[PDB]
């Protein structure tokens, strides 16, 4: 794709380009880590030829990942052959792999590993959908969030990654899961951790990179990788388009390929949805309120044929996520976790996750005081017969045996006596009350949650535009 | 015993037996003013529930959650002895829950720092440690004989009652194995943890980086700059919500505590949203009451009899 | 005190800046046979002809060998370049640049070439 030049080479950012030849783009990033000996270092290499004058150069820059480091610019006055030689020689020295056949890369212990990078207007639409698309399709905000994913929360310091790089990361998490499952904290565990930290760049400052020892860190790493994938899909979706759009967002909307229609505030549907939002605000999430500003009808192509209409127990359940990634869902729908992803990160397995209490799912929006706009999606989910779970058991999926979804039994939850109906789907109104489920052996889940596995059992139905209103801070 | 139940009814807390035995000890040392029996010698004062023991509460609105509650005394911490009022040096029993006995006696200097230093597991240990440390701090020899005599009485009383005099006892080292994190106060958190490690998870930020976050926020030059700078607190609070929803209550317990330790009024509300709730989720309702009342009225002068 | 020919990335196209006593070009050496230290360090400020556009060259290593080098560009302002130069000289010698005349070799720091 679009090949960017490292901006840090100020002497060449505007007069020079990264070299390419078909497949082979002479740009590469290497990472190494060995917690046994506490190495965690990167090495970027880029061949740049000037645009204006015929002159090639090799740029190298190295240091601890996150902390910018020592750089070198070697000019050649157009000696492309020597420069390419130097490039390949250094690549081999640092990797033990030849550069030209980069396709068949094999990392070796005690050497750097490679990684893979991404380097007449009649705007006819309802004004409300226009505001929605402009909100979610704001490329500036996506860039700013990506920059925050490097300098605010150091999860991806050096840059972005590819889908396949994420898949290799998942492979390493699988190896970590296998290792940890046997509770052995010796040498193999340290090497597996080395492989993880090699594939996904982290910045530990100086404190020896710690061993991944419990399930919580596994799941956190998994969520980090998921956020990486989300950013990747969001930037893939926001690709701009030409051909007389007179409002490029209309093509972006086609890319959503999902009808989203404005609803009137006085319609039964709007009022009932507001009732459901308000009645189900958990009392233990009282640091903020939420107001329903607007509500949009959802019609996603292909989902109708897939819905398990035959299955009973159909209810409308929440799903929250940050303002930016929603563009992906509306174009592709919700997906089960990556198969290559370790099962043991999900205390009750993979699949699609929903709540019936607005604030619990709403916590996954990460709205802010400065940025007070968030979205909650409502979907009709045919749960069918639920399997009842008292205590965490990541293996819930084997226990289904004919059931179609899992229920995690929370202390606080609405009782079916208050349930209402919307278009023949069950709407589980609150308030939450005690459910008389308790555990005389272990802990008790704070709140119920429902998980489905077949993607065909979800049908998105309305998208909620929500003002999160925070309060006094001191 | 007949004067004990009114004491413990006032505080809604149970006090260990060494407290009352030390009251009897100080009574025998000085019947006229047992609480201050060590004040002429050591410059220390018996306060708090000893105030009830002294009947000095009979002059009187009386809020015992704030009585000698210094600016950085966490709700777990019940002040029982006062020293230098210049540094607000003080010693107090430390209880993790209103239904348990104190785990040890800690000391803090509220005008100096927020750190609570263990000082034995009972008031005998705490006063002996202070006495021994001062004995070298005192630049004199003639004015020491009194301390040797009072210390002799301390040692004989502790021996007779069967109390260890070590600064860190066996039970404290056992609790330390149950201590999940220090949380800027250094005294440790005790939270329920089941066999699946459910009950606690660590903060998304390191302690040093948390202190740095507090410094950069509190030093912001305008409210707009703070709101822009507030993003990490909002994020950490959202993740705290996530954790509490999954029964890892102690995380929300810990974050508020750090803000409680930081001391800025800009954090009074957010801590009041985090710390009481966490105590409610943990069924420590009295601590929620204490933190509500303290955050609403957190003063630098706290003797309720004035 | 010639401009280093070994600075291929800069030779030919610029003139080193100096001012009388204060010559912003210098080579320092440190030999110490106890620790087998024998290292040099050249520093050179270079000015553009067209605009006030300056560069700081540093080069260091074991005597004779080019070792390593760094280019810090200061197209912004020459005063920044003086800051880098003088501050680094102090860091490396414990002697100020204005007071460079009265040099006293402290152990383990650079002396210059007389």
């Amino acid at each position: 794709g679009k090949a960017p030049v490292d901006p840090e080479c100020t002497a060449k950012v505007g007069k020079a380009h990264v070299y390419c030849e078909g497949n082979d783009v002479y740009d590469v990033m290497l990472n190494q880590t060995n917690l046994q000996f506490n190495n965690n270092k990167y090495y970027l290499i880029q061949l740049l030829e000037d645009d204006a004058q015929r002159n090639f150069s090799v740029w190298m820059r190295w240091g601890r990942v996150g902390k910018m480091g020592q750089h070198s610019l070697v000019a050649c006055s157009g000696n492309l052959n020597k420069a390419k030689e130097i490039f390949q020689k250094k690549f081999l020295d640092k990797t033990k792999n030849n550069w030209e056949d980069r396709e068949k890369f094999e990392k070796v212990p005690g050497k750097y590993d490679m990684l893979q990078m991404d380097y007449k207007p009649e705007s006819q639409l309802d004004l409300r959908v226009q505001e929605l698309i402009k909100l979610i399709c704001n490329v500036q905000a996506m860039e700013e969030m990506m920059m925050e994913m490097k300098y605010n929360t150091k999860k991806a310091p050096l840059g972005k990654l590819t889908v396949a790089q994420i898949k290799a990361g998942y492979q390493s998490l699988k190896k970590i899961e296998d290792c940890i499952r046997a509770g052995q904290h010796g040498r193999a565990l340290m090497e597996a951790c080395n492989e993880f930290y090699t594939r996904i760049p982290h910045d530990f400052g100086l404190r020896t990179p710690p061993l991944i020892r419990t399930q919580k860190e596994l799941s956190e790493k998994i969520q980090l990788l998921e956020a990486l994938g989300d950013i990747e899909i969001a930037i893939k979706l926001v690709k701009t388009e030409l051909q007389s759009p007179e409002h490029p967002l209309d093509q972006h909307y086609r890319n959503l390929h999902c009808a989203l229609r404005p609803l009137d505030h006085e319609s039964y549907e709007f009022k009932v949805i507001s009732q459901y939002l308000q009645s189900t605000h958990a009392p233990t999430h009282s640091d903020y309120t939420m107001t329903l500003l607007d509500l949009f009808e959802v019609e996603k192509d292909g989902e109708k044929e897939a819905f398990r209409e035959d299955l009973h127990n159909r209810m409308l359940l929440w799903h929250g996520s940050r303002m930016s990634n929603w563009v992906g869902i509306l174009s592709h729908g919700l997906r089960i976790a990556p198969p290559e992803a370790p099962i043991t990160g999900y205390m009750f397995g993979k699949g699609i996750y929903f709540a019936d209490m607005s604030s619990k799912s709403a916590n996954y929006c990460f709205a802010s005081r400065l940025k007070n706009t968030g979205l909650l999606l409502l979907s009709e989910v045919a749960l069918g017969q639920c399997n009842e779970l008292l205590e965490a058991n990541p293996k819930a999926e084997g226990l289904l045996q004919g059931k179609h979804s899992t229920k995690g039994l929370g202390k606080m939850a609405p009782s079916s006596a208050h349930f209402v109906t919307l278009n023949g789907s069950t709407v589980p109104l609150g308030p939450a009350s005690d459910t008389g489920i308790l555990n005389p052996d272990g802990y008790t889940l704070n709140y119920n949650e429902y998980i489905v596995y077949n993607p065909n059992q979800v049908r998105m139905r309305y998208l909620l535009k929500v003002q999160f209103n925070f309060l006094q801070l001191w | 015993s007949d004067l004990r139940k009114e004491v413990e009814n006032h505080y809604k807390l149970s006090l260990p037996e060494d407290f009352y035995h030390f009251w009897k000890f100080c009574e025998e040392l000085d019947p006229e003013k047992p609480s201050d029996s060590l004040s002429a010698s050591l410059g220390l004062q018996l306060v708090g529930p000893y105030d009830i023991l002294a009947g000095k509460h009979k002059t009187k609105g009386l809020n015992f959650n704030l009585h000698w509650r210094f600016y950085y005394d966490p709700p777990e911490f019940q002040t029982i002895i006062i020293g230098d009022n210049k540094t607000q040096y003080h010693m107090g029993y430390f209880r993790d829950s209103p239904d348990e006995f104190p785990v040890y006696v800690g000391i803090n200097e509220a005008k100096k720092n927020c750190i609570i230093v263990p000082n034995g597991d009972n008031v005998f240990a705490a006063v002996k440690l202070f006495l021994t440390k001062k004995l070298k701090e005192i630049t004199d020899k003639k004015k020491i004989n009194l301390l040797k005599n009072i210390d002799e009485k301390l040692t004989e009383a502790a021996r007779e009652l069967g109390y260890s005099l070590e600064q860190r006892t066996v039970k404290m080292k056992q609790r330390d194995k149950k201590v999940v994190t220090k949380t800027f106060h250094g005294a440790g958190l005790v939270v329920p943890v089941d066999k699946n490690d459910v009950g606690y998870r660590e903060l998304p930020e390191t302690d040093a980086d948390l202190k740095r976050i507090c410094k950069t926020i509190v030093e912001a030059a305008s409210d707009e700059e703070r709101l822009k700078a507030f993003a990490p607190i909002q994020e950490m609070m959202t993740f705290v919500q996530f954790a509490n929803d999954e029964c890892d209550y102690g995380m929300g317990l810990e974050l508020g505590m750090d803000l409680f330790c930081y001391g800025s009024h800009y954090f009074h509300k957010v801590a009041g949203q985090l710390l009481p709730l966490a105590y409610n989720l943990l069924k420590r309702n009295l601590f929620a009451e204490i933190i509500e009342e303290h955050l609403a009225n957190r003063s630098q002068e706290n003797i309720d009899q004035l």
